[PDB]
């Protein structure tokens, strides 16, 4: 299986995903239902970027699987590999909507879930300053907790707002990583959909502070490529659905690093076993400057 | 009718070339009607006085065998066999002058060593030591080296690292591995004697020998040997196509392939003399403007403009404007010689290899050769006194071009999109990663000439833009460089305006046009070490790769030679012109259907470029899968 | 039509024929007038103007 | 027209019609009239561009091909493809030879035969000789020829019976020779579309290409042959198709390459394969041989000569030959077919010579003896199949003499030296005989046969005019096997057909009028003779009353053979015109102004009798200039 | 002038002189004069050999000319070659018999002239058994009396039958050279036609031991060449009338020895230089053996 295969096959799983989840929503509470994300202004952050379109009930967030669908058109060119990881982006967004409508508190500390709009506003001062140079999406899991608490404090200790998705979590409790707000260590989930809650931070700052408005999906690419900082360390095995989560954010300008064999694509996604390398290997390929 | 060129420059010179009542290859062309079908189909036989003997292209109906009783299939291969064989003395010609000048480079001579590193890695190649060694005693030795290539009786041959252990032993498993290059050219024309070989297998096996002698000995030798003398070429802007002649200057044309006389001449142009002589003739300066492989060899390394490719080197005198038209040897239509009566062009034969009836000759002194073309060009200096400026007609049509891509190039452009905390440097690695990845879906060499047959540089323009749109890379050497040129593809604007998504990205991550020109003819060994090294960095033999060679337009045996070697190295190809082949189906049966099994490539013949791109994705797409990428 | 003596024996016209009047003979192709449908793509596919 | 003058071959035409097979004379009938631009050399198929076909006829009709080639353009460069194809072939041959030459051993199938001869070619090649082993010297030879092949830095080596004057001569003149290869492959190269385009110079490049077979590939693969093998010497042997035995396996032995055919007449006189021979019902093992390799084991061995070119496929129709070994060069394919026809095997034996539908035995030089054997076991289990009721051999073979090398020739010449004069081991008898005009001159009577002419005629009477006319007649090849079928290579002849100083010459001498000197490569042994005759008069060779005659030829190497021998200073005479009637600066570079440069130049006539004729005005006028 | 021209120069020569003194003999004598040889049966030899015809009167002398003219073509083939050395043998014959015509004895001693059947006959016998290994013909004249007495004597002493013409015959004398015909040394004549007389001994040699009849030319020739052991040793410089002369020689199968360079023709026109080793060339040569 190439990589195109794998992203094909990752997004599929995760639109199954959501279309399972948005069934047992429907089921459960019905299509009149209030779908909404706490503290937000822009509903569901990717499908109103990428649409334009407020999802408010769950009818609308039923008939949001079909943007997933329309994404995924598995023919091998880079461009239709780059939809396809929208489309689990789009997939993974509704997936997290659909636990915020079906439990009322979807998200027990040290995990915290969605982002607000008022701590994305409270981070953009910091972030275009300079105070914060990156974004590290860290994802997965680590050897041992002692590499994952080393590579975690060694990006806190440099600035960057780390966030957390997986056992890497676990791992970091264990390394007795300090985390928080302030400390720039977020925990978003123990899923790998709670990686959608670091995406909207991005999509969110190109629809605030980059004044793009909503459904130019374009622009928000090129603001979230050219203006946020960020990448992604894949650590531990990936499966498809992780594949096609950081095609996802390949799209978005993000590049992937990972300690597992993967077909390479040059400043785009990248192996590096070498875990006492991980940060500065990440820090060049998101020219990061400290 | 038919349209001559898809290029204005060409069609406006055409038109004026009808005005001045002088013939073209387009009017021969049209001269020569309906062209002989046996000939075309390759079933007639002139090798012994028996002969001549012509045998029905239809199998089953008329005359089935020739008066020694051979076949339709046999006559086909011989005559097949015999065109490889003389592409292969072209190439292997060139290839031993380059040796030549090798052995008598010196400190203080004319000739020099120009890239000492180029040279060890050579010497490396050829067990030619080099430590603690002057550097022109190991010149001498690694030209040594390269000459017992053309001529050892004992021994084997000594080939480039590049090409995979794998391929060299399937070749000699199959009985193709190379011997000495002149050796081989012997051996085809033996068999293809009366009475010696009458079975198409086995005279195609030794014409695919006779090939491989070309593409991995003659050729390679000849390109390396003359970046170690000329330098290795690297990324360089120059202009193309008619409109580069100054109406004001004196306008001297190099054509032809011999790369040596032209780095001569361009040194001489730089002379204070002879620029002051053009000044007091009259003119502002001294405009060097090359065609075909040496315009493509001078430009690659000096940035020389680009008059035009094969069949617009009479357009060139149309103009009115050149002073002097210096050849050396090899796609000079000897039509030039009485086309130049017409004008004050003094057309210049400086090879002993190639004498013209009625042009000048002024043989180029290849011990005194800055001597030697100073004078050639103090003659063509002095002829711009006999312009006439009422006849002068140079199109205002010119294209910017970037152009320079060897190995080494390609290598230090892909060395940008390196992460340097992961590595290596210095590899051809980042391309093999985005061909694995699929963000590439493959690379494509195109070559080749022009031909009346086709539309005038039509074929070559269509396959490339339609290659790039599918996201395959595209390397052009030769005329096909050149009419990429013209165009305009050959530029780093060109990937936004006709690549595919994965071409662009990949094009402006690595800052590089969509097309890369990776020189002349013999520069075509450049793209087998590209791909060889790729192949070893992959660990898998050539024809594993989803690559392909294309000449949409050939007309040369060389032609002919180089699509053999490419296919009998494992690349797919594909021919836009049909060799005189069709009359043998034994012959067909194996170069487009058996080859596979021997070397796990083969010749696609397809006439229409559309067609020829659709199915150079469905093999590249099938040869991926088969790889698992 | 019939061909002349100018024949080189070159074998154009004869594969061109439609009606395939024309045959190869001793000295030179030949024409047959019975089955010649007097079309003259053999006079048009000569080198040497033979068929007239 | 009579297909042949031979009543053998009459005999076996009707027996084919019979069979229901077809010859090459019924193949040359189906062709009809040949392509005329083809016959011409005005057709060019150089490049894809093509075909193209200019006018025969200048100032009518297409003029130019479409790169703008003329007529002479394409005719030289036809002319210099055909010179180089020739040059290919022998130099392959000799190629070969001298390979096996290196792989000589004391205890291996490849020894020196010939020790003496083998210590002059190392003095002419400056090979150390004294107090040296024969096979180290041999080895050290063999190197230097193949070096003669492909060097690419210096001159190479030329033997010295070339004269001094013709050396100097091709130098001023830009023919000097290189290495065989490369000449080849520089023909190759000017002939592609867009190189040479005139054709005083493509003739030129091709004469300098013709030089490397004559001089260099046909001379040593001769004389490394005579090393290996054995010089050949005066010997008797039988020729036509009734050598052929209805009770004996029949094995013909057809091709050129030597090395084969002596391991076979060596394996024929194995125990075991004589004994399986009589196991299977023969009387014994019967080689014959055809074309080059027959004159060559019929120099050296005595072994009796089936036929020449055009009767290979007769040698089929009598339904007798068990097993027909070919190596490579003038082996009509169709013979594949043929032998279908009859019980017939017909074994091919070398990789560059693979025709389909055939057996394929390859030899293998490494063992040379043993695969031998096996082929020749291949061939005498054949004869069980063999049907007796389809076997005709016609009562017709005929004595011949050959065995004339230099050496021999030198060692004849010997008896009419007085000793208190001399000098012995010399050329100067027959030098002395030419000079005072007792023999008028020399002729070599070489080349092929070729449907275009009634098969063995114009061979035949241009000899018999020749010597006449007190020419003396030196043949090779297929010419020279037309000569011993019709019974010319005897003592009884020269009383029979010869004029009266030849007859007197041979009566002194105790030779034949007609001079067998074995296959076509040793043609260079009549270089040989004719360099040492000019060394001692101290004159060039175009000075001397000698002349060379191609009757019948059809193939490329006849073509390079009468473009080395004009290139040499010998006026060369064409039975069979080549395909350069087209271009008209062709034919009078070729017949009019090589006589300016190389003081020789070709003579085409179809007619033997004229072209008797014209030899002997020729000879005289250079006799007169030369004042004998 | 190559060979073949200069014996045909030589033979017109030849003829030419022989129709000059036919003139003479015409004017002084008239046709009706006798013409012989003293004591011969054979008329003429050469003539009688050649034609069989018996030539009697001055008359008949005059009409042989024609035989000299006939076999003179000038054809560069070696037979023509061989009738025109026929050609200045007959001419040389008519030449002689007109000395006798027009002087009663034409040689005065030491010179023999004409030599008579009855001598042929008594060395005819040491001819048959081999008393007589050979006949050497010395005609010229040899660098110094020294050099020409010691090669005389040389075949003398060998028992070889010696005939002189030329100044030879004086360079003996002052050799002192004992000469007769018991001593084997016969000096015919200075004038290079007088070789005609040792020529004819051995025509009538054929015609009176070989019992062939006269006109049968081939037969005569061939009984020369296989029968008479005769040789030519031709010394100083050669007219073109001594070649052919010597052609005629050659033309009755006697190999010729010279000591100037001449286009030699193996086995029959040789050149030795070194007066030494001539006498063993020419044994050689003629296959000459002494018990
Ligand atoms: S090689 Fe055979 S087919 Fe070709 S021209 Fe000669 S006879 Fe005809
Ligand atoms: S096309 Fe003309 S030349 Fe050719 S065969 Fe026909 S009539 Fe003859
Ligand atoms: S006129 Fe037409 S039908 Fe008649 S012979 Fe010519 S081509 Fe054939
Ligand atoms: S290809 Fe053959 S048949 Fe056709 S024109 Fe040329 S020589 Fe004649
Ligand atoms: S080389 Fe010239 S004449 Fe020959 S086929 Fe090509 S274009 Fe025609």
């Amino acid at each position: 299986m190439n990589l195109f295969q794998t992203v094909f096959t990752g997004s599929k799983q995760a639109l199954a995903a959501a279309e399972g989840i948005v069934k047992q929503a429907v089921d459960e509470k019905g299509r009149d239902y209030k779908v909404a994300f706490p503290d937000t202004a822009y509903s569901l952050p990717v499908i109103f970027a990428a649409t334009g379109k407020k999802i408010t009930n769950v009818g609308e967030l039923e008939g949001a699987l079909d943007i997933v669908r329309s994404l995924i058109v598995e023919e091998e060119m880079l461009d239709k590999l780059l939809n396809s990881g929208l489309a689990t982006a789009v997939a993974a967004e509704i997936i997290e909507a659909a636990k915020y409508v079906l439990s009322d508190a979807p998200y027990a500390e040290p995990c915290v879930g969605f982002i607000s709009d008022p701590i994305i506003r409270s981070l953009g001062v910091p972030l275009v300053t300079g105070d914060i140079p990156g974004v590290a999406v860290i994802l997965g899991e680590c050897p041992d907790s002692e590499t994952a608490a080393k590579i975690i404090k060694d990006y806190q200790s440099k600035g960057l707002l780390t966030c957390l998705v997986g056992k890497v979590i676990d791992q970091a409790i264990e390394g007795k990583v300090k985390m928080g707000l302030d400390l720039r260590v977020i925990p978003l989930g123990y899923d790998v959909t709670s990686v959608i809650h670091v995406v909207t931070i991005a999509i969110r700052a190109a629809l605030i502070f980059g004044g793009i408005k909503g459904g130019q999906l374009n622009d928000i690419l090129k603001y979230t490529a050219e203006r946020v900082p960020a990448f992604v360390n894949a650590f531990g095995p990936l499966s498809e659905l992780v594949v096609s989560a950081g095609a996802g954010a390949i799209a978005l300008g993000f590049p992937v690093l990972t300690d597992q064999v993967v077909p390479e694509v040059p400043t785009l996604l990248l192996t590096q076993k070498d875990y006492d390398k991980m940060v500065k290997t990440s820090l060049e390929a998101r020219n990061i400057k400290i | 009718e038919k349209a001559k060129s898809i290029d204005q420059a060409t069609l406006q010179l055409l038109d004026k070339a009808k005005q001045d009542g002088v013939e073209t290859v387009w009017d021969r062309k049209a001269d020569m009607k309906v062209q002989c079908g046996f000939g075309s189909a390759g079933v007639c036989c002139r090798n012994c006085s028996m002969g001549p003997c012509r045998v029905s292209p239809v199998p089953g109906k008329g005359v089935e065998r020739g008066i020694c009783g051979a076949t339709a299939d046999v006559i086909v291969s011989r005559n097949f066999a015999r065109m490889v064989a003389a592409g292969t003395a072209a190439h292997s010609d060139h290839g031993r002058s380059i040796a030549l000048s090798l052995y008598h480079t010196s400190k203080d001579g004319d000739i020099k060593v120009k890239d000492e590193n180029k040279l060890k890695e050579v010497a490396k190649s050829f067990n030619v030591e080099t430590e603690g060694r002057d550097i022109y005693d190991i010149a001498h030795d690694v030209a040594k080296e390269g000459l017992s290539n053309y001529g050892k009786q004992l021994g084997e041959v000594t080939l480039p690292p590049s090409l995979p252990e794998k391929r060299k032993e399937l070749w000699r498993k199959l009985g193709v591995y190379p011997r000495a290059v002149d050796r081989e050219i012997a051996a085809v024309m033996h068999s293809t004697h009366i009475g010696c070989n009458a079975d198409a297998e086995a005279m195609i096996k030794m014409s695919m020998r006779c090939s491989l002698t070309d593409g991995w000995m003659g050729s390679f030798m000849g390109t390396e040997f003359s970046d170690i003398m000329f330098g290795t070429p690297h990324s360089i802007d120059t202009e193309a196509n008619l409109g580069v002649l100054e109406k004001n200057s004196v306008n001297v044309v190099l054509h032809g392939h011999e790369p040596l006389l032209s780095e001569m001449v361009v040194e001489a142009a730089s002379d204070p003399e002879l620029v002051e002589l053009a000044k007091s003739v009259g003119a502002d300066g001294i405009n060097l403007c090359g065609m075909c492989c040496t315009g493509n060899e001078v430009s690659m390394r000096h940035g020389i403009k680009i008059a035009g490719n094969f069949m617009q080197q009479e357009l060139a005198v149309v103009t009115g404007a050149v002073d002097g038209l210096i050849v050396d040897v090899q796609c000079i239509m000897p039509a030039l010689a009485k086309l130049s009566k017409s004008y004050h062009t003094k057309f210049i034969t400086t090879s002993p290899k190639a004498h013209i009836t009625d042009s000048i000759y002024m043989e180029f002194d290849e011990e005194n050769p800055l001597d030697s073309a100073k004078k050639i060009l103090k003659e063509a200096i002095l002829n711009f006194k006999n312009r006439d400026q009422s006849k002068v007609m140079i199109p205002e049509l010119k294209c910017k071009a970037i152009l320079g891509y060897s190995v080494e190039e390609i290598i230090n452009k892909l060395d940008k999109v390196v992460n340097t905390q992961i590595g290596p440097m210095q590899t051809v690695k980042p391309l093999a990663d985005v061909l694995v990845s699929g963000v590439l879906r493959g690379a494509a060499a195109v070559v080749g000439c022009n031909n009346p047959k086709v539309v005038q540089d039509s074929a070559h323009i269509e396959t490339i833009k339609g290659l790039i749109k599918n996201d395959v890379i595209v390397v052009v050497t030769g005329c096909a460089a050149q009419a990429a040129a013209k165009y305009g593809l050959l530029q780093k604007e060109a990937a936004e305006k006709y690549a595919g998504p994965g071409l662009a990205t990949v094009c402006k991550l690595v800052d590089i046009p969509p097309v890369l020109h990776m020189g002349s003819c013999v520069d075509i060994s450049r793209i087998l070490d590209l791909v060889g090294r790729v192949a070893n960095l992959l660990g898998v033999d050539m024809s594993d790769l989803p690559v392909a060679g294309v000449a949409p337009e050939w007309m040369s045996e060389k032609a002919v030679a180089i699509g053999t070697y490419v296919v009998t190295s494992g690349i797919d190809t594909w021919l836009g012109v049909a060799p005189p082949v069709t009359g043998g189906p034994e012959v067909v049966d194996i170069l487009t259907n058996k080859m596979e099994d021997w070397v796990g490539a083969k010749f696609f013949i397809e006439t229409d470029p559309h067609k020829a791109v659709e199915q150079i994705v469905n093999r590249m797409n099938e040869k991926r899968k088969k790889l698992g990428i | 039509y019939k061909i002349t003596e100018d024949c080189v024996s070159c074998g154009s016209c004869a594969s061109e024929c439609p009606a395939d009047a024309i045959s190869q003979g001793d000295s030179q192709f030949v024409i047959d007038p019975e089955k010649c449908i007097e079309c003259g793509n053999c006079a048009n596919v000569c080198p040497v103007g033979a068929p007239v």
